[PDB]
């Protein structure tokens, strides 16, 4: 029995980590009991936001019902990060240069 | 006019109603190239031209009949469904109910003038006229007679490759069905459409509607289809002896209806789901506990009871449902002082696995009923598996003996007086590595607390 | 697309919301109504066997 | 947009909550209306049956 299982008992476990983080991912979200749509928010980059925000009906072309998405324009007072790139080819240099 | 408005979320509806409605095309000229009495052509015209908002309404009344025995299909489904909205729109003829009412013949007499044609005919022609049987106040009992003994509209509900049909037929069907004394009288034929009614929610079972890999499985809004179908089946929730006996016939699917409380993300289906289940449950009526009984014996929701339990949803009805669920699903499950049963099942012959036959939350101290004939109760069971290797009882058989002993260390003796140990070795040494387990589970257990 | 497709998309969702509290509430009250039916039938049940 | 959203999400908000406490109080009127209508139609039988 053991033989058999563990071959897929592995997958399971890389499964339910996958479906805890995103639990975790939803965790760190909000919940209120009587409204029904939630508040959130989105930290993706400007500089690629057509694409995702083109995706939302994508994702939604996979479970679509009636909302492609909800995005509501408006900018509050924030410090955005900063992002950087190395292409997998320059790693170390960039990389030292970062730590 | 508080009646009946449907579908307005909808579009098939409104697409099956503009294909002629929306012609504004000259209604007089039928009548005036050989149609029909030239007056009648004039007023069918004038429909459009007083369809002005004028805030008279008392000009149109004769033309009903006038459609009634028609002789070329041109000249009555559009202005029918023109003056069946100018009813609907609560603005005309907001009092037409009286008229409506003294005497329904101008109505029943529409049936042989309604429901005709091909099936989209018979929408065109039937919607109008049904919309107006939804009279505020009581509302006629006779044309629905005529109405269900027909075959054709049912012809038309047969298909399964098309959604529009069934769909909006069922879905008035069930917006008059406000008045629960119809559901009654549809009842003897209910082999005719409640399979209709069931195969769909059968598709949706392992068919993961959900998951969009199904390319156009409905329309955007078309699931709402299967949304409508729970409707109506809760409408039947207010008569339980109309729920007793149907169920003999088709337990299966209700049963294995089970899986619609989690499958589906949409809150309405599983919450519709479990509310029809439960409400068949009732005080009211008989033999309202051994349909749980065979729930569990086949289902074993149990697991799923609990696991919907600990992912509610935020709504009070759905809080109340489940509550009920659960409580009323698992008080009786510990109706077991077995010994009546247990000794049913002695005399039956029949065993098989079943919590009634494995239940240890009694067995803390249960010797007792082992007591009645020193202990030899059992021994019959034991003789009769060394007559036959039926799988189920064979097993069963020597499955909790190993449990009973554990009740008493001391019935070494008796098991001495067995002493089926060679017997247990040869059911390691037959089929269905399952119960070769259990034997061996079974002689490991009893010898190792016999010198634990 | 435009901040006015989520703002109906909003709209339409609180609009079929509020159609599901209201049929929802709608099967309460009719539950209301067989409990009525029911409680008045065991009632006048009762009161039936005495005057019989 | 939100700023007027958010509003409208209260509005949509007490909507619901008020449609579902008006079908409860609904419900509680059922419960009075059975005790009152069970009250009427029994006396009429009562009469009823004294005459017969």
């Amino acid at each position: 029995e053991l033989y058999a299982i563990a071959k897929e008992l592995d997958s399971w476990f890389q499964d339910v980590t996958r479906e805890k983080a995103i639990f975790e991912i939803l965790n760190k979200s909000n919940y209120d009991t009587n409204r029904k749509i939630l508040i959130a928010e989105g930290w993706i980059p400007r500089d690629e936001l057509a694409t995702l925000q083109a995706r939302l009906g994508e994702m939604i072309a996979r479970l679509g019902i009636d909302v492609p998405s909800i995005i509501q324009v408006l900018d509050t007072n924030h410090t955005p990060p900063t992002f950087h790139r190395t292409n997998k080819f320059t790693a170390g240099f960039q990389s030292i240069c970062d730590c | 006019m508080g009646a009946t408005k449907i579908l307005m979320d909808s579009t098939h509806f409104n697409e099956i109603r503009s294909i002629i409605r929306s012609r504004s095309v000259a209604w007089d000229a039928l009548a005036r190239s050989e149609e029909l009495s030239e007056i009648d052509a004039s007023t069918a015209k004038a429909l459009e031209s007083i369809l002005v908002k004028k805030n008279n309404g008392k000009t149109l009344i004769p033309l009903i009949h006038l459609l009634s025995t028609s002789d070329n299909e041109d000249c009555k489904k559009s202005v029918q469904n023109l003056i069946a909205e100018l009813l609907s729109s609560d603005k005309y003829g907001d009092d037409t109910v009286k008229f409506f009412q003294e005497d329904p013949k101008q109505l029943e007499q529409l049936f042989d003038v309604s429901l005709k044609g091909d099936f989209q005919t018979v929408l065109i022609s039937g919607f109008n006229v049904v919309s107006l049987l939804v009279q505020n106040g009581l509302h006629n009992v006779k044309l629905v007679e005529k109405l269900l003994k027909n075959n054709n509209l049912i012809n038309i509900l047969q298909n399964i490759e098309q959604m529009d049909t069934c769909y909006v037929c069922i879905r008035l069907l069930q917006e008059l069905a406000v008045i629960p004394e119809y559901r009654d009288v549809i009842w003897l034929h209910e082999k005719k459409f409640m399979p209709t009614l069931f195969k769909i929610l059968q598709r949706a079972t392992d068919s993961q509607l959900a998951t969009r890999i199904v390319a156009t499985n409905s329309n955007h809004l078309g699931i709402q289809l299967q949304y409508h179908s729970l409707l109506l089946i809760w409408l039947l929730t207010f008569n339980p002896v109309f729920a007793n006996e149907l169920v003999q016939k088709y337990l299966s699917d209700f049963l294995d209806l089970l899986k619609l409380v989690k499958i589906t993300i949409k809150e309405k289906v599983s919450r519709l789901c479990i509310s029809i289940i439960l409400q068949c449950c009732s005080t009211r009526v008989k033999q309202h506990k051994k349909v749980i009984k065979q729930l569990l014996l086949l289902g074993n929701a149990l697991p799923t009871v609990q696991s919907l339990s600990e992912r509610k949803y935020s709504d009070e009805e759905l809080r109340q449902d489940i509550s009920n669920l659960k409580e009323i699903l698992e008080n009786e499950y510990q109706e077991l002082t077995s010994f009546d049963e247990y000794s049913s099942e002695l005399k039956s012959g029949r065993l098989e696995w079943s919590p009634v036959h494995k239940s240890e939350k009694f067995w803390r101290e249960n010797a007792v009923r082992l007591n009645e004939k020193n202990y030899e109760l059992l021994k019959i069971l034991t003789k009769l598996l060394e007559v036959s290797d039926d799988p189920q009882v064979l097993a069963v058989a020597a499955h909790d003996v190993g449990e009973y002993v554990r009740h008493y260390p001391r019935g070494k003796r008796v098991i001495e007086q067995l002493g089926g140990k060679q017997l247990v070795m040869n059911h390691m040494h037959h089929e269905d590595q399952q119960v070769r387990y259990n034997a061996l589970l079974a002689v490991q257990k009893l010898m190792v607390h016999n010198w634990e | 697309l435009t901040p006015n497709q989520v703002n109906d998309e909003l709209n339409k969702m609180q609009a079929f919301i509020r159609k599901e509290a209201e049929e929802k509430a709608k099967e309460i009250q009719l539950k209301a109504d067989q409990e009525y039916e029911i409680e008045k039938t065991n009632i006048v049940r009762n009161e039936t066997n005495n005057i019989d | 947009s939100q700023k007027n959203g958010i509003a409208t999400l209260l509005q949509a908000e007490k909507e619901a909550h008020e449609i579902v406490s008006k079908a409860r109080k609904y419900r509680q009127d059922k419960l009075k209306q059975a005790k009152t209508d069970a009250a009427k139609e029994i006396d009429s039988y009562k009469i009823q049956k004294d005459k017969e």
